[PDB]
């Protein structure tokens, strides 16, 4: 899986998500790569979110969406929301892999549970941070 | 403006690379996010900064999507992608496509072009081929590192 | 809290004008007969899981409703079914999409849910899948009602002959 | 579209939803039926909700695990939930329809923006109540 999430001078949030899914998967099978709410979310009022792990789980917990709410209903910030659905909620499910999520105030938040992932993020005009391990 | 990328997330093991193979990782990343960062400095809107930036993802072999996309138990490939406009909340999918070299284009071109939000299969590649996308072979995607993690997964 | 079920046969444009008494109470008893069935498996202390399989499985069979038998046709004139279970204690889910060849999709979603690490599966694939544990294959033909023929008509241009 | 949505005496909820889609549709295209949070969402902590109607929107929407979040998260009642999802948030994005959700405490709601949903519902060992145009 692979993933960018963004937010321009004018305000607007995209993101998007694309995968070959899982090594050795079953054919005919879908993941949350292509599922709106699960893999793939944006809305300018909350945040962009692209995520990568356990499909069936992401599909489940809605992780995409469920950052969204979290902030938009739950009153809790990016960090909060990434924290909880990453780190609590997915595991809970059997589920591990993370997102990338930007929320309409520039926030950047690149969780995950894993022992890696594969991850770059940089302002505008600024020099990038890169990453592959924890921390 | 700010742009953030992934390339996946899981069980990578420091053991199990050289600093010449994570750099390899690492330069992608950067080039990457460097394109988009420069897209977004120049005015380009978020939602053509995460098409390119995922079309790059899919282009380089090092990551599961589009080239160096993973093997299914059968020895083929599936591709997934999703694209969603947080200003119109637009947003379109293709689900089990093998005939397309960039999916996140062919979700674009949903999301533009038809009335659902997803397609599957080959009636997702025949849209995206009535819409001027070319038909690609899945071997394209077919790299030698995926192959090798194909056969370790079994064994 | 009190057991209980809700069910629906699909919302939109529906005109009292449009019907009899006599064909909405075709609707009121198909309707009535598959709520019934779920009042009594809950009342009996079977599963809401159980319960929604059951009344999906009854409104697909229903021709009244587009879903299974009955279900409206494609520009192709066939019929692509699509369907999904969740379990609420579990947060388990079965997905089945663009499905032609399995009589009660809800049945296929299902057996996603419980017989594979899997949410969703689409088209043969799905179907294969679902044939591998003794789920029947069926031709879409069976899915094909006069009414949602008429409609299929209603909706469009005929091609020159 | 159908659906069905359920609490049992244990305290369980579930949902499901089965359909053939819109008249004269594109073959190997996708609604809210199949697809979690949009046309079938369930969670004993919240609520069951089966969808029906413009698919696109369902989708966009997360029309189903919106009900869940709004009254997991945001503490609105069912009633409250349903008429934000149904008769606020889904015209707005032109999505026309309705849906059928449980909570938790055993509410009921039944919910459309359409001219009709044909609709039924009942308590275990009671009556049924049955529908089809408004109110
Ligand atoms: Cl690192
Ligand atoms: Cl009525
Ligand atoms: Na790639
Ligand atoms: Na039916």
């Amino acid at each position: 899986t692979v993933g960018a999430v963004a937010l321009d001078l004018d305000g607007n949030l995209a993101a998007a998500t694309s995968t070959g899914g899982m090594t050795n998967k079953l054919p005919s099978t879908v993941g949350s790569s292509p599922l709106v709410g699960a893999g793939c979310y944006a809305n300018n009022a909350s945040v962009a979110v692209s995520c990568t792990g356990t499909g069936e789980v992401f599909i489940r917990a809605l992780a995409a969406y469920d950052i969204a709410a979290l902030m938009d209903y739950g009153g809790l910030s990016l960090a909060e929301a990434c924290e909880r659905v990453v780190m609590e909620k997915l595991p809970a499910l059997g589920g591990s892999g993370g997102l990338i999520a930007i929320d309409h105030e520039g926030n950047v938040a690149l969780p995950f549970n894993t022992e890696g992932m594969y991850r770059a993020w940089g302002y505008a005009g600024d020099t990038p941070t890169t990453g592959i391990y924890r921390e | 403006a700010v742009i953030a990328i992934h390339g996946g997330a899981g069980a990578i093991s420091r053991a199990q690379m050289s600093l010449q193979q994570e750099l390899r990782y690492i330069e992608a990343l950067s080039a990457i996010v460097e394109t988009g960062q420069k897209m977004l400095e120049a005015g380009e809107s978020a939602l053509d900064v995460v098409t390119e930036a995922v079309r790059l993802l899919e282009e380089c072999p090092l990551f599961n999507a589009g080239i160096g996309a993973v093997f299914t138990r059968d020895e083929t490939h599936e591709l997934d992608a999703c694209v969603m406009d947080g200003n119109t909340l637009k947003a379109g999918a293709v689900a089990g496509v093998s005939h397309l070299r960039n999916p996140v284009l062919a979700a674009r071109l949903v999301m533009e072009q038809s009335p659902h939000v997803m397609m599957i299969g080959e009636g997702a590649e025949n849209f995206a081929f009535a819409r001027g996308m070319e038909r690609v072979s899945p071997e394209i995607f077919s790299t030698s590192l995926r192959y090798e993690q194909l056969l370790a997964a079994r064994k």
